[PDB]
RNA sequence: GAAAGGGAGUCGGGUUCAGAUCCCCGAAUCCGGAGUGGCGGAGAUGGGCGCCGCGAGGCGUCCAGUGCGGUAACGCGACCG
RNA sequence: CGAGCCCCGAGGGGCUCUCGCUUCUGGCGCCAAGCGCCCGGCCGCGCGCCGGCCGGGCGCGACCCGCUCCGGGGACAGUGC
């Protein structure tokens, strides 16, 4: 006396979906991350345009991974090289490399972080 | 466009639910905005009634 | 006398153009999914159409209380199960282990299951009461089997439902069940069912075979036509005398 | 504005102080309330009307 | 399915051999986030009755309080849903 | 409500349109009021249908039954050879 259908249309009724419960892991072990951070840089460009950045705008130029973003980039940089950094710009060049321009903290300074790199 | 009649937007409640339904029928000559028009068999003769 | 006046009756008048109507029931009137409006069209169409006598022999059903009885005489001689066959044969192995040997022991008398069982059980004129379901969806299994049955001259009984068989057989569905030799306590009752099902089965075999099924129209056609019947018959009545 | 300039509007900048405000004119605003009272009065009237006249057989 | 349609919000100055509304300097702005709630402000902090108190003002009780102004157009910094 | 069809005792069944609530206005209209029956908790007459206060359910409101959603064709059209 209670079952009524008050709309003209039969939807098809919700049943439960379980979750996936596998009874073996399809791969054995989880694939290791190959662009960890000395992946992600590669190495640092040493050009007259690139110490021109280093000695003016507390600026680190570095040739990095394709498939690197920003934020792998600050994080690879910060963690190799113990030094914060204010922010990353970032092109890819003609010849298909990526180039990353990190501008380094105010309290770092660029000019002996890239002679403790060996850039100088 | 493409078609010499006019055509009339018309608004309805709808007697089931809480919306108001909109129709777009061919315009009798004579019939203008704001004017009301009854469709149904209980409807009189007027012009625009259905 | 307590009442608070500001509560009063705010009833609302469901007229054409008036507020809007309530959620009523609208079951008659729902697009139903296209499996469930061809299981309800067949099921009309059964009703549409002349159902031959030998199709139509399932309708006949034994009413509530027969089968009622005739299920219960029938568990008494359900089949073994598998847990208890198990523990039959642990005892048979445990027996002839120490010491009896062989030992028959006079296997019991069970209801015999299957239509392939129930047909040559009959052929055979070892049967002594045959059940048939009412609903083996290809009915050409059990068609043959009331004038095979009525032909060898063992009663044969239509019930309802395969599932009630199944539930006998433990199993989801039998098409038919079959007794042969019964036990001394239950001769008497097995007596009383096959007298009142041959009275209603294989005696009146003859317009059994005759009783065509369906050929009924539906209550808008019926209700139309006797309305026109009614119509006409009106004015015969003021015509006459 | 621009429609997406209006989700950084105040609330005030959109609407005027009135019922239907910022949604509708005052002068339909007034014409409804005047049409929503004057016919609610004739309903009264004629269902005052049909009851004194069904009064009789 | 649009680098010409719809589509929030970046401008001024300087700088290279070659880059800039993208770099530097300086002024802004949009969107999203804040669970542990970042600070303010608004909501929202008034009347009545008994008392105390020279008056002002304090005590207890009871009752309000989802803002306010303009005749109006409409306005005010918010303004539950 | 109705013309009252017809019995009329002025009751009233068989008997017809009604087995209807919307036409002077460029408003509004949903997420049930009301009634009835119950199920909890609170304090509590502290005798039970029993004092009242905070919640929850069902039914009538919104008639019953039924075998095609409703209507139009239809053994024709159409399709295959
Ligand atoms: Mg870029
Ligand atoms: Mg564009
Ligand atoms: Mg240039």
């Amino acid at each position: 006396k209670k079952k009524i259908r008050t709309s003209p249309t039969f939807r098809r009724p919700k049943t439960l979906r379980l979750r996936r419960q596998p009874k073996y892991p399809r791969k054995s072990a989880p694939r290791r991350n190959k662009l960890d951070h000395y992946a992600i840089i590669k190495f640092p460009l040493t050009t007259e345009s690139a110490m021109k950045k280093i000695e003016d705008n507390n600026t680190l130029v570095f040739i990095v991974d394709v498939k690197a973003n920003k934020h792998q980039i600050k994080q690879a940089v910060k963690k190799l090289y113990d030094i914060d950094v204010a922010k990353v710009n970032t092109l890819i060049r003609p010849d298909g490399e990526k180039k990353a321009y990190v501008r380094l903290a105010p309290d770092y300074d660029a000019l002996d972080v890239a002679n403790k790199i060996g850039i100088i | 466009p493409g078609r010499g009649a006019p055509l009339a937007k018309v608004v309805f409640r709808d007697p089931y639910r809480f919306k108001k339904r909109t129709e777009l029928f061919i315009a009798a000559e004579g019939i203008h905005t704001g004017q009301f028009v009854y469709c149904g068999k209980k409807a009189q003769l007027n012009i625009g009634n259905v | 006398k307590v009442v608070n006046p500001l509560f009063e009756k705010r009833p609302k008048n469901f007229g054409i153009g008036q507020d809007i109507q309530p959620k009523r029931d609208l079951t008659r009137f729902v697009k139903w999914p296209r499996y469930i409006r061809l299981q309800r069209q067949r099921a009309i169409l059964y009703k549409r159409l002349k159902v031959p006598p030998a199709i139509n022999q399932f309708t006949q059903a034994l009413d509530r209380q027969t089968a009622t009885q005739l299920l219960k005489l029938a568990h008494k001689y359900r089949p073994e199960t598998k847990q208890e066959k198990k523990q039959r044969l642990l005892a048979r192995a445990e027996k002839k282990a120490a010491g009896k040997g062989d030992v028959p022991t006079k296997r019991p008398p069970v209801l015999r299951a299957g239509v392939n069982t129930v047909t040559t059980l009959v052929e055979n004129k070892k049967a002594q009461l045959v059940v048939i379901a009412h609903d083996v969806d290809p009915i050409e299994l059990v068609v043959f089997l009331p004038a095979l049955c009525r032909k060898m001259g063992v009663p044969y009984c239509i019930i309802k439902g395969k599932a009630r068989l199944g539930r006998l057989v433990h199993r989801k569905t039998c098409t038919t069940v079959a007794f042969t030799q019964v036990n001394s306590e239950d001769k008497g009752a097995l007596a009383k069912l096959v007298e009142a099902i041959r009275t209603n089965y294989n005696d009146r075999y003859d317009e059994i075979r005759r009783h065509w099924g369906g050929n009924v129209l539906g209550p808008k056609s019926v209700a139309r036509i006797a309305k026109l019947e009614k119509a006409k018959a009106k004015e015969l009545a003021t015509k006459l005398g | 504005v621009r429609p997406k300039v209006l989700m950084r509007l105040s609330k005030t900048k959109k609407h005027v102080s009135r019922a239907y405000g910022g949604s509708m004119c005052a002068k339909c605003v007034r014409d409804r309330i005047k049409r929503a009272f004057l016919i609610e009065e004739q309903k009264i009237v004629v269902k005052v009307l049909k009851a004194q006249a069904q009064s009789q057989k």
